[PDB]
């Protein structure tokens, strides 16, 4: 019913900065707004309640202001741990509602990913599938292009990528790229190569292996 | 002190009924001012308030879903229960229980860790677990990477740990992707010193509650 509109949707700032997050209520809620911080697969942690009361457990670099229609959460000395989604929630009026969140990224110096490759285990082949896995470890920024080459030829629609949420200690991301062929097709070919292009790399790096060996 | 824990991860069939228990300790579900609420979160989506109950048995429900919801408490058992009828694939979400932080205002100060409810008519299936063995093609000077690929299970979640929780640094467990077969797949990976690959045993522990399967796999250069 009371709609809460958070701004901006995403934010990226360096250690030491101030993050400024807005929340707008469609109708007056007096002072009764709370803020929560939510890391990846964790419960929300309550930061502020009633607009500006800093809660039990929370460092003073978090603060809040506003009333009625407009509210602002401020985070003052961005540390790497500050990575999260941040939600506002009105506690004034039934029914109780939440904003859609702001996602904060914490900047760090550019880091190129260490890249490793894994051939399928012999054990998976025995069941008629092959999973070739390329791992890009601890990189910043998040943008990275992975290209799969089977016998010097490009691949398409046969790889899947998964990225971890930004680490909370060193602000890096990691990425998995997974090439899935049939056993038949796997043994049909010799050289498996994962080609990684990333801003921390002067030139695209390749990791590869000769089938079996 | 104050804790709360949601009953384990459940798979619920379309149209059926979900039943969740929150088990509380550190306070009484009948002390003045104490209250417990349920809030859910669809994947990649916002938080949503479901219902809460107070010490004196007063109950509040989301009006949009009111027709489908029941909430109750039993003080001697230290449990709050949530019943949601006519489940729909759209109800697939993480379900939290939380305590209110005041005796009046509805905001939450302590939270359970959440339980993933998946609404689907598909059957549970436990994972196959394959090694991703360390080699020279995973040994980039002084440091080696190894893992386990955890494959072909349903529903989410799966929990993966290394040497029963004694290895936590360098561990990346990637989000599952839902494959064309309608089963999830993921890798859990870890980086360790090279010198230790002949010494230290590395095991991945893969727990899949919905299908009641636990797998241990040793990972070894080969």
């Amino acid at each position: 019913e009371i709609v809460l509109t958070q701004s901006p949707a995403t934010l990226s700032l360096s250690p030491g900065e101030r993050a400024t997050l807005s929340c707008r209520a469609s109708k007056s809620i007096s002072k009764y707004l709370a803020w929560y911080q939510q890391k990846p697969g964790q419960a929300p942690r309550l930061l502020i309640y009633s607009g500006s009361t800093l809660q039990s457990g929370i460092p003073a670099r978090f603060s809040g202001s506003g009333s009625g229609t407009d509210f602002t959460l401020t985070i003052s000395s961005l540390e790497p741990e500050d990575f999260a989604v941040y939600y506002c929630q009105q506690h004034n009026e039934y029914p109780y509602t939440f904003g859609q969140g702001t996602k904060l990224e914490i900047k760090r110096t550019v880091a190129a990913p260490s890249v490793f490759i894994f051939p399928p285990s012999d054990e998976q082949l025995k069941s008629g599938t092959a999973s070739v896995v390329c791992l890009l470890n601890n990189f910043y920024p998040r943008e990275a292009k992975v290209q799969w080459k089977v016998d010097n030829a490009l691949q398409s629609g046969n790889s899947q990528e998964s990225v971890t949420e930004q680490d909370s200690k060193d602000s890096t991301y990691s990425l998995s790229s997974t090439l899935t062929l049939s056993k038949a097709d796997y043994e049909k070919h010799k050289v498996y190569a994962c080609e990684v292009t990333h801003q921390g790399l002067s030139s695209p790096v390749t990791k590869s292996f000769n089938r079996g060996e | 002190q104050v804790t709360l824990k949601e009953s384990g991860p459940v798979l619920v069939k379309p149209t059926e009924t979900l039943t969740l228990t929150c088990t509380v300790s550190g306070f009484s579900l009948s002390t003045y001012g104490m209250g417990v609420g349920w809030i859910r979160q669809p994947p990649g989506k916002a938080l949503e308030w479901l219902a809460h109950i107070w010490w004196d048995d007063v109950k509040r429900y989301n009006p949009a879903l009111k027709s489908r919801l029941t909430i109750s408490k039993d003080t001697s058992k230290s449990q709050v229960v949530l019943t949601m009828t006519n489940m729909d694939p759209v109800d697939t979400a993480t379900y939290y229980c939380a305590r209110m932080g005041s005796d009046y205002d509805v905001w939450f100060d302590y939270w359970g860790q959440g339980t993933l409810v998946t609404v689907s008519s598909a059957s549970t299936k436990g994972p196959s677990v394959f090694p991703l063995a360390p080699s020279s093609k995973s040994t980039s000077g002084g440091t080696a990477a190894l893992g386990c690929l955890v494959k072909d299970y349903f529903p989410e979640p799966v929990t993966v740990s290394w040497n029963s929780g004694a290895l936590t640094s360098g561990v990346h467990t990637f989000p599952a992707v839902l494959q064309s077969s309608g089963l999830y797949s993921l890798s859990s990976v870890v980086t360790v010193p090279s010198s230790s690959l002949g010494t230290q045993t590395y095991i991945c522990n893969v727990n899949h509650k919905p299908s009641n399967t636990k797998v241990d796999k040793k990972v070894e250069p080969k």
